[PDB]
């Protein structure tokens, strides 16, 4: 997910601008978004949430707009038992089970169901579960007494000031998620919000393992509130943003660093090549209008190839395979860009996938580490050159399997295809420094393969007055059989040509192409 | 200091859809509005959400099998189905009438139109408050704070 909220003083007009840019599976079910414009006599809100809620997470109206982002909040602890006695081992002593007796049916292959027995045991930390290996695990789950999630996001979407917004949010019944947030007054907000356990001990990695369970010490009770929790609230550098990385430039300059925190809320490890340009796109530039905040977001620079192509390319140029000399030539002429005619970026990749793993995550390839003192432009360069050629022949074989050659046009192998849509994919992997995701899948075996998770909802809004806003959804707005709202976004998507979003009431009546009366009677 | 554009002031309740299927849902009141919400959300994506509040049921193991079971299991054990019921009736009243009339736009969605409704998801209706409410809480609690695979130890892809 990417998110950008931007102050008016860092604006040509003086309004805000908010990008809504979550990445999901495109799908996994309860992870499909939908479009949708609620409008009462008291209250206005347009945008996109999960299918199934009845709330807008994504939403904007007239005075203002939040987005999310995923934080990864640590908000359980997965404990290991100690097993003795047909109980478990805590504080030098045996203790009992709680032991419930429930059922459910199960349904047969001939339609009829059995009844199944289940038993439910739980510890003083909570639920047990046995795992394949036979470690014996209980989950604590904070934040189970928290009803008014729903609510709560319903009164932050529709409240009436930044004041109205904040006291909706310190309520702390949303246990997850970084949420930005923006207004027609001018004023913006990053939160890293959620429940998170209040502990004496242990940083964020000892708390994300298999925590002993067979001592108090470890059990935790209460939870922070929300001015405990890193946020920003229109800093010196005129907006915020987030895509991801751990919480610790939000904006630049930063107005906080990770030892003004426990070491639990949030990791202290390198930021994306993404998130690094995230901070540079909106950084390095000024006078912002929406047209220019919408062209930034479009950001597609193999960021990866920056830090490595300088030191890679010499090096392979001494080999004497004429295959990698070629390979080297056709990566150096590249303008680095992920775009549909780049007959380098396939073959990048490939070789991105043995430097920095499959995930492109992996850090020990580099020469000069990754450094929060040099936070977009670290790490950099490439530590063992030898090796790295290596990597770059074994690449080439693996591109010539997977797409028939080296030079294989980036958006002929990578395809948009919904229903009887198909279109020129360009953009890719965050992890290479594509601002704008593409999670492009495994190859099929004519080479053509499509996004698994990336852009789904993404809108753009400036808060003038009125407002204006632009939108799309990749996969449409319903994914019912027969449905013609599925593909009918995606080749707008592949032209990067936006929807204006339509909140005004002569702008929705110019717009219709159907009309249903409803009555609701209790 | 420059006032926003008037606010509409919906006189009827109906939901203009746009062309790309977006709806445009006016309500004379909160709980209409929902209902609307409700409704639009059914036509447009009423299968996979009759799916997903069944299990947030606990019954997807009884309504669609072996496939459904694991999950059915990490929501018994994590009581998930009988917290949805507690929530629900902790909801304030005037938001409890939101999610009240959010299922009844599904149902009546359904009811008027039962031919757009998969067959294998038809034994999941009528839908309740509670079930929004555990769906909800199924998918913040038990799917991104605490995973199935985290706690089950099946560590690899983000998915």
């Amino acid at each position: 997910c990417n998110s950008w909220a931007v102050a008016p003083g860092k604006t040509a007009n003086g309004n805000a601008l908010l990008l809504q840019n979550p990445h999901l599976s495109w799908t996994t079910d309860y992870f499909t978004y939908y479009e949708a414009h609620l409008v009462t006599p008291d209250f206005e809100i347009y945008g996109a949430t999960q299918i199934g809620l009845p709330v807008i997470r994504f939403a904007f109206n007239q005075r203002m707009g939040i987005t999310n982002t995923v934080n990864g909040m640590v908000g359980a602890t997965n404990y290991r038992l100690t097993l003795q006695d047909g109980g478990y081992l805590y504080d030098g002593q045996v203790r009992p089970f709680e032991r419930r007796q429930a059922s459910y049916r199960l349904r047969q292959a001939d339609g009829t169901t059995v009844d199944k027995p289940l038993e439910i045991r739980s510890s003083v930390h909570g639920p047990v579960f046995e795992r394949a290996d036979g470690t014996a695990v209980a989950v604590r789950v904070a934040g189970l007494d928290r009803p008014g999630m729903l609510e709560q996001y319903f009164d932050m979407i529709t409240a009436d000031s930044f004041d109205d917004y904040e006291a909706a949010l310190a309520r702390m019944q949303v246990p997850t998620f970084n949420i930005v947030y923006a207004d027609r007054e001018g004023t913006i907000n990053y939160s890293f919000n959620g429940v998170a356990p209040k502990r004496a001990e242990g940083d964020i990695a000892f708390w994300q393992g298999l925590v002993p369970g067979d001592s108090s010490r470890y059990l935790w009770t209460e939870t922070h509130p929300l001015d405990d929790l890193p946020r920003v609230t229109n800093p010196p550098g005129g907006f915020v943003q987030n895509s991801n990385d751990p919480p610790w430039t939000p904006t630049w300059p930063v107005t906080y660093t990770p030892k003004d925190f426990p070491s639990y809320l949030a990791p202290q490890t390198p930021h994306s090549l993404r998130a690094q340009q995230s901070v540079r796109l909106m950084s390095e530039n000024d006078d912002l209008t929406l047209e220019r905040f919408m062209a930034l977001q479009l950001s597609h620079r193999a960021v990866m190839a920056d830090r490595t192509l300088p030191d890679l390319i010499p090096a392979a140029l001494i080999d004497p395979d004429p295959e990698v000399q070629a390979a080297a030539r056709l990566l150096a002429a590249w303008d680095r860009e992920f775009t549909s005619d780049s007959r380098a970026a396939l073959l990048f990749e490939e070789w991105a996938r043995l430097f920095a793993g499959q995930n492109f995550a992996g850090q020990a390839g580099f020469a000069t580490p990754w450094s929060l003192d040099k936070p977009v432009s670290t790490p950099y360069g490439v530590r063992d050159p030898k090796a790295a050629v290596d990597q770059l022949r074994t690449a080439i074989a693996n591109t010539k399997r997977k797409y028939g050659a080296i030079d294989r046009p980036f958006g002929d192998a990578s395809r948009m295809i919904l229903n009887d849509v198909n279109v020129p994919g360009a953009a890719g992997y965050g992890n290479l420094g594509s601002f704008r995701v593409f999670t492009w899948s495994d190859p099929d075996e004519n080479g053509v393969r499509t996004p698994v998770h990336g852009e789904t909802w993404v809108a753009m809004i400036e808060f003038s007055t009125p407002v204006r806003a632009y939108g799309l959804m990749s996969y449409g707005n319903s994914r019912q059989p027969g449905t013609t709202h599925y593909s009918d976004q995606i080749e707008r998507v592949s032209r990067a040509d936006f929807r204006e979003l339509l909140l005004r009431r002569e702008q929705v009546e110019a717009a219709v192409q159907e009309r249903t009366p409803f009555n609701f009677k209790p | 200091p420059q006032a926003p554009i008037a606010a509409y002031k919906p006189r009827s309740n109906e939901i203009l859809w746009d062309g790309y299927g977006v709806p445009h849902i006016y309500g004379v009141d909160a709980p209409s509005a929902f209902y609307g919400y409700g409704w639009a959300q059914a036509r447009s994506h009423g299968d996979n959400i009759l799916r997903l509040y069944g299990e947030a049921r606990g019954k997807g193991a009884e309504y669609w099998g072996p496939d459904y079971e694991q999950t059915t299991v990490w929501l018994l054990t994590n009581g998930v189905p009988e917290r949805a019921q507690q929530w629900y009736a902790q909801q304030s009243p005037d938001f409890r009438a939101n999610l009240d009339a959010f299922a009844a736009g599904i149902n009546a969605y359904a009811q008027q139109n039962p031919d757009d409704i998969s067959p294998d998801v038809r034994q999941v209706l009528p839908v309740s408050g509670a079930d929004v409410v555990a769906h909800a809480h199924r998918l913040m609690n038990f799917l991104y704070v605490a995973s199935p695979g985290r706690t089950l130890g099946e560590g690899d892809p983000p998915d």
